[PDB]
This record gives structure tokens, sequence and C-alpha cells, in this order.
């Protein structure tokens, strides 16, 4: 009621390969040919693979940075204050990235600055310039 | 099988169960309660045993009823009709046994056999046996028929057929029995040896006959789960089947290598989008590397705006950076999948040159035991007899096969080197002509009661006919004989002085160059006892090869051989003989198949016998005067000696029951 | 003669 296993006989087929004398050799030399077009757009696609490949030689490694650390710091110099307005103007509410701006503010005390110097800062049009962005 | 349930087996009786035969015999009892069938089947099954206990002398009824145990003896008409029943359909008492009754010297009705082949002589046995007059009339200068075993000297090879297919089950158990039948086992143990003369490699032997049987097993399929069994309203047959399949297997092996070369193009426009966006951060990276560095070079001190400038840049190259490295990560990922991908290929095709030719050999041996193409056996109808297979592994007769015909014609009435040409067969009795074969001006008159023909179907397909039916043959018997196969096989015997191949070995292949000679010469046997060895040709090389002269045959066979044994090894043999069944004029063939548009039933109607019209108009006509038998009339052991045999005690009964009358049925 | 027609038939065919 089945066919022995790894034997593929389908109801399509069998009529597909029957359908007269040169239908099977139809459908075998189009698989042929669909084989041959595979194989050349792989070769192709290898092609170009190894030149994007070359374009990117040597990395990025002429361009890092050394990451320096420095420790989070509670409190706010004027110079922070100053950098956290720019930050937010550049990068809207994207507090991590304020946070590497800023280099010793913790993620947390970025949205704290944003409650904090709600209106000495103006931060709610900041953001609306920002969001013309 | 063992007690009376084997002796049931052995005769090819369920034990539990009354057969329709029997029904017909014995309405009484059928129909009856359900213990008196279970009588009926013990008091069956017990003289069943007591004949095949002792198959040398004849079981009487006196014998039989003080041989039983009561209840069963108490009853003892129930007995007796049980008896004649068995002794009648040829259950027991047959083949070549010490009469105690001698035959009676008043004989009833005239029956003429066409024929002593294995059928006709079994047949005429058992209606000498019933106290019938019965004449045989064989063509040949010898009984036998396709049971033709050629000797000289004491080197002897069988030229019919020469394999017992089992013992569990076969009357032929019975006759060596009763014959002194040297039988020997076969090992199945078959090595191949390509045409170069390289022996196959075992573990490749293995696959290819495990494809040839899963194969065939898909045509099974084929057959019955999708009814591939008529195309262009023409009958499929096994060949048609095999080359579907097999198709449709490199059809599969080039849709795989399709799925995974689409797989390696799928990966690798992901890899081409990841490079080229890792190109673009590149860029953005360096740009944003010099835009740092100028800003960074701005000497402090700074206003804001610049440091803010700085430390902007600083964090967005980090961004880029990072983003950077988590796509080389993806790359490192992409192209160990790809290198996975390129080292893992599926199969490169179905099968290789040298596999399709192993392949052919397989198929060759079914062409071997079939004895025609694969293109003329019917998908659906070609192996419905191997339901009824024997148990036991095929055996042989290393004494000559011919030993049981001939002992089977002892005491018969048998026209040697008479040709039948016609049969009339009418209301009051049937008149066959016969000629001398040796000077066919001579001509011979037998008139019978009845006439059972054993003419192969060969000879029954013959156009123009070799014999005349008068009347015609009716066409429903007539399209039998057109739709059954007739197949054909040959043998090449190679008598030898010296032993030069290995003696454990009961047989070994030779693969073909081609699909067309895979049965040219592709299997040897070694069974008998001296230096002899037997090639097989079947296939359409069987047909062929016999417009091949017996020098050309050879000396391709001596071209084999040398090229597996060695040049050198291998000498001249001093006899020689090469079998030509489809040129042999009593045979036409080797035996019947079940052709493409054909089926069982075919063989049943066969075996109708003929019943001719009124003689006067108006007037009854109840008897029936034409009977068939033989290896194509027995629908569930064709091909066979031992369908013969059957098929022979078959219509022997039937002849004695329509002339001699049934007592066994009151 | 048929016995001796089928032997030179056979014998055509063997050589
Ligand atoms: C090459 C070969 C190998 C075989 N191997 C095996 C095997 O291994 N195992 C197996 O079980 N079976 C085998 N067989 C089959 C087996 O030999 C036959 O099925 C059986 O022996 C034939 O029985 P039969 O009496 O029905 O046919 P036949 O024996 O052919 O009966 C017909 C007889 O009538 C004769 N005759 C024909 N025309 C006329 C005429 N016009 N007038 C008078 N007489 C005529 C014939 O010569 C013949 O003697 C083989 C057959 C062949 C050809």
């Amino acid at each position: 009621r089945k066919p022995p296993k790894g034997m593929f006989l389908s109801q399509e087929d069998v009529e597909a390969v029957s359908a007269n004398a040169t239908a099977a050799t139809t459908v075998l030399r189009q698989l042929d040919m669909e084989l041959v077009s595979v194989k050349r757009q792989i070769q192709n696609i290898k092609q170009t693979n190894s030149a994007l490949k070359e374009k990117l030689d040597g990395g990025i490694e002429p361009y890092r940075l050394p990451e320096v650390i420095q420790k989070c710091n509670a409190r706010w110099t004027t110079e922070e204050q100053l950098l956290a307005v720019q930050a937010i103007r550049k990068y809207g509410r994207d507090f991590q990235a304020i946070s590497d701006v800023i280099g010793n503010k913790s993620v947390v005390q970025v949205k704290n600055f944003f409650v904090n110097y709600r209106r000495r800062f103006n931060i709610d049009e900041v953001l609306q310039e920002w969001e013309a962005e | 099988p063992s007690g009376v349930e084997g002796a049931a087996f052995q005769s090819r009786l369920p034990h539990d169960r009354m057969t329709s035969q029997e029904a017909a015999c014995f309405p009484d009892i059928i129909s009856g309660p359900q213990q008196t069938q279970k009588v009926f089947l013990f008091i069956r099954n017990r003289t069943l045993q007591l004949w095949l206990d002792n198959p040398k002398i004849q079981l009487t009824f006196e014998a039989t009823l003080q041989q039983l145990e009561a209840p069963y003896n108490s009853d003892t008409v129930l007995v007796h009709r049980v008896h004649s029943y068995l002794e009648r359909h040829g259950l027991i008492n047959f083949g070549i046994y010490k009469r105690i009754k001698p035959l009676p010297t008043k004989k009833t009705g005239k029956v003429i056999i066409i024929g002593s082949g294995v059928s006709g002589l079994a047949a005429a046995r058992q209606l000498q046996s019933f106290g019938m007059d019965v004449t045989l009339l064989e063509a040949r200068d010898r009984v036998g028929g396709r049971v033709a075993t050629f000797r000289k000297g004491n080197y002897v090879a069988d030229l019919g057929a020469m394999v017992v297919t089992g013992l569990g089950g076969n009357p032929m158990a019975v006759v060596s029995k009763q014959v002194n039948m040297e039988l020997a086992k076969i090992k199945q143990k078959c090595p191949l040896y390509e045409a170069n003369g390289q022996a196959v490699p075992k573990e490749k032997d293995e696959m290819v006959e495990q494809e040839f049987n899963r194969l065939l097993e898909a045509t099974s399929y084929l057959s019955h789960q999708l009814d591939f069994n008529v195309l262009n309203n023409k009958p499929v047959s096994l060949g048609q089947a095999l080359e579907v399949v097999i198709q449709l297997q490199e059809k599969h092996v080039k849709d795989e290598q399709i799925e995974h070369w689409k797989k390696i193009v799928k990966t690798q426009e992901e890899l081409k989008e990841l490079l080229n966006k890792m190109v673009n951060l590149k860029e953005k990276i360096k740009e944003l590397h010099q835009q740092y560095k100028e800003a960074s070079e701005v000497k402090p001190p700074r206003d804001i705006t610049a440091e803010f400038l700085v430390k902007s840049k600083h964090r967005d190259l980090t961004a880029l950076c990072k983003e950077y490295d988590e796509l080389a990560e993806t790359q490192g990922k992409l192209e160990e999948k790809l290198q996975e991908l390129e080292a893992n290929p599926p199969s490169d095709v179905y099968l290789s040159s040298r596999d399709r030719q192993i392949l052919d050999w397989h198929f060759a041996n079914l062409e071997f035991a079939n004895a025609t193409p694969l293109s003329t056996l019917s998908l659906k109808h070609w192996d419905q007899d191997d339901d009824f297979e024997f148990t036991g592994s095929h055996l042989t007769v290393r004494n000559g096969y011919s030993c049981v015909p001939v002992a089977l014609a002892e005491g018969l009435d048998i026209k040697l080197n008479t040709a039948v040409r016609q049969v009339r067969y009418t209301a009051s009795g049937c008149e066959v002509i016969a000629v001398n074969t040796r000077s066919t001006s001579q001509t011979f008159i037998y008139k019978c009661d009845a006439v059972l023909c054993t003419l192969p179907l060969g000879v029954l397909k013959q156009q123009p006919p070799a014999v005349q039916f008068v009347p015609p043959l009716p066409e429903w018997k007539t399209s039998a004989v057109q739709r059954m196969g007739f197949g054909n096989l040959n043998k090449v015997v190679l008598c030898f002085d010296r032993v030069f191949w290995d003696p454990s070995v009961n047989l070994f292949g030779h693969v073909g160059s081609t699909t067309a000679s895979r049965g040219e010469l592709f299997l040897f046997w070694n069974l008998y006892k001296a230096p002899i060895l037997l090639a097989l040709v079947a296939g359409e090389a069987a047909g062929i090869m016999e417009n091949i002269s017996d020098d050309v045959i050879v000396g391709r066979c001596l071209a084999i051989l040398k090229g597996i044994f060695g040049s050198s090894a291998v000498p001249q043999p001093k006899e020689t003989v090469v079998s030509r069944w489809r040129a042999d004029p009593w045979a036409r063939g080797s035996y019947s198949y079940v052709a493409a548009g054909s089926s069982g039933n075919d063989y049943d109607l066969m075996a109708q016998p003929i019943t001719p019209g009124p003689s006067i108009p108006g007037a009854p006509q109840p008897i029936p005067r034409l009977f068939f038998a033989g290896e194509h009339t027995i629908r569930n052991y064709p091909a066979t000696v031992h369908g013969a045999l059957l098929s022979g005690l078959r219509e022997a009964g039937r002849i004695a029951d329509q002339f001699l009358g049934a007592m066994y049925t009151l | 003669s048929e016995e001796e027609r089928n032997a030179k038939a056979e014998k055509e065919k063997k050589l």
C-alpha cells in the first residue's frame, strides 16, 4: 500500500513519464538543463562573492579605536549637561547612545536627566527639532 | 506438516476444510453438520497419510479400513466413498506402484492419448488403472517430450527441465520414492563475472540484487496501488513497468540534485546581500574614522560643540564597528554552511554502467525462469502461481530426469514415430488420423470413445496447423491459445575431460555487455558429478541464438570461460550439445508464460473439454469427447513437470467419471 | 520422410 523504502512513485510522475514514448526523455533532459543552469548560476555568484570578499580584505582593523572605560559618577557637571543637551538634539530618545556619549552616566540617569531638567533645558522642543530629521 | 495434517499439506489440500471438488462429490456432507465434515476430513487425511507413507504399493479399500481406528472405521460406506474419490482424482494410487488387485482383462472404453509426455503418461497410467483401453500416439522416437536427457558414456545432461522446485507438497516426491531418482540439492550461491572476466565485488552483487528485488516490489505497487495495467488501450508488461520505475528513480536523482544546488544558490545570495551590506558599512566606517580624526585633531581647549563632535563621532564609529563584527560572524557561519553543502552532494546517478549491467544479469535470470522477455509477461498476472510454490530447497536429478517418463511408460501401449495429423470428434465417437514419421505416405486410423490432447501450446498455436481439428475448436478455445504466451529458453552442454572450475560452486554467472545480449550465455551450471558445464540462453538471445551454429555458440562459451578461468585452463570440449526448442516442431518453444493480455483464466479455458454437436438434428448431446491436459492447462502449477503430472491425473479422473461412472457420489 | 525431413533442417540450423 506504500512504495518500498527509497522508491519514489507518485500518481503524477507515472502519468508524466508514460504520456508517450519520449515523454521520459523530455522530462529527464529538461531536468538536466535546469541542473546545468543552476550550476552555472552557482559559479557566477561564486565569482561575485569572491570579488566582494576581496574588497573587504584587511577588515576594519585600521579603523578601530581603543575603547576607554570610565566609571559612572552620580553628579552632573556643566560639561556633561551640555553634552547631554547636544546628544538629545542629535540622537533623540536613544538613552544608550546618550550614555555612551557622556561616558560616565548610566542609562537610567539619562532618563532621570530628561525628567529633572524638564524645562531648564527646553528638552521638549529639542526633541521636536530632532523629530524633523 | 506432520501427522494427518502433514498428509493433507503434502497433497496440496487444506487439512481443516473441504474443497470445492470434495463438495461436488460429497454434497450431503458439506451441507450437513460440522461433526460429519470433521469425520470426512479425518478419513480423507488418514487415507492420504497411509498412501504417502508407502507409495510403492497399492492402497486398497480393505487395507485402508483395517489400518483405521474406531469410531472412524464404523461407517464403511463413507470410508469407501472417500477412498474411491481419492483414487479417482489421483491423490492416492498414482504413479508406479505394485498392484494388489490386478487389472481386469475386461476393459471398458477406448481413449487415444496424443503425446507421451509426462501429462500423457500419467493420464494413461491412471486410465489403465481404471480398466480402460488406452493407446498413446507420440511423434518422437522416445517418451518424455520436454523431459529430454542427453546421455553419452557416463555423461548425462538434461536439455529439458532438470530442477524439482521443492518437495513440500510436490507429487514428484511420491514419484521420486517410486523411481530410482538421485536427487541433489542446489547451492544457490552464485558468483558473477563481468564481461572482462573480473569477478563482481560481493558488496556490489548484494547492492544490485537488493535493488532488483526492490524494483520488482515497485512494479507490484505500480500494478496494484495505481492501476497501471493499461496504457493507450494496450496491456502493460513487466518490462514496461520496470522501465517506468527506473526512469522515475533517475528523475528523483535529478530532482534531488536540483534541490541541493538550489539551497546552495539561496545561501550564496544570502551571503551576497550580507557582503554588500558589509562593504557599505566598511565605507561608512572609513569616512566616519576620517571625520573622527579631523574633529579630534582640533587641539584643546575646545568649546563644548567640538568636544561633543569628538565624542559623538567616537561612539558612532564604535556602533558601526560592532555592527561589522556581528556581520562578519554571520559571514563565517554562512561560509562554513556552504563548505558543508559543497562537501555533501547527493547521489551522482541512479545506476552506473556496471550497476546497470549487473541489474541486466538479474533481469536475464528472471527471463530465464519465465522463459520469455520481460516485455511479454503480464504485469498484473505474471506472478499468480507464486502462492503455490512448494517448500524445501530446489533439487535436481543427477541420473537424468528421463528415468521418470521412461519408468512411467512401462506397461503402456505407446505408438512412437506416430504424428497425429487430424482429430475428428463427433457425437458417436472420435477418430484420430496419424502418419508414420519415418515414411509419411503410410497412414493410420484410430477409433476411440475419447481423445486426450497433450499437444504443447506451441503446437496448438502453429499456423498453418500441424494438427487439424474436425470440427474446428470453438473460438473461446482458440482465443485462449492465442492469448497465452509460449516462451523459449535453450541450453548448451559442454563435456570436458578435466574439471577446471570451482567444484564447490553449483552455478556461476556471466554479465553481458549490453541489455540486448543480457541473456546470451548468462549462466553456467556445474551440477553433474562429471566434467560437464551447462550454459543457459534466455530472453531475446534464446530466439536469436537458434539461427547460429553450434561451432559459434561453443566458441562464445569457451571465450567467456577463458576470460573467467584463464586462457589456458580451458580445454576443448570432448562432446557438446545445443538445444533449439523453438525450432523443435514437436514443441515449438519451451513452456508457457502469462502473456500481457492473458491471465490464469486462459489456463482454465485450456482445460475445458469439448462437447461435439449432435449427429441427428434434435437429438440430445450429453457426452463430451475431446479432453485437454498438459503443462499449459493447469492454472496453479503451469510451466512445470509436476503441473503436467497433475493435469494428466485430473483429465484421467474426469474421463473415468464420464465413461465409467462416478460410484462415489451416491 | 518427416523424420528425415526434420533431421535435415535440424542439421541445417546445426551448421
Ligand atoms: C528447456 C526446458 C527446460 C525446462 N526445465 C524445467 C525445470 O527445470 N523444471 C520444471 O518443473 N519444468 C521444466 N520444464 C517444463 C517441463 O519440461 C514441461 O512442462 C513438461 O515436461 C511437459 O509436459 P507435457 O506432457 O504437458 O508436455 P510435452 O511433454 O511436450 O507433451 C507433448 C508430447 O507430444 C508430442 N507431440 C507433439 N506434437 C505431436 C503430434 N502432432 N503428434 C504426436 N505427438 C506429438 C511431443 O513431442 C511431446 O512428447 C522445462 C521445459 C523446457 C522446454
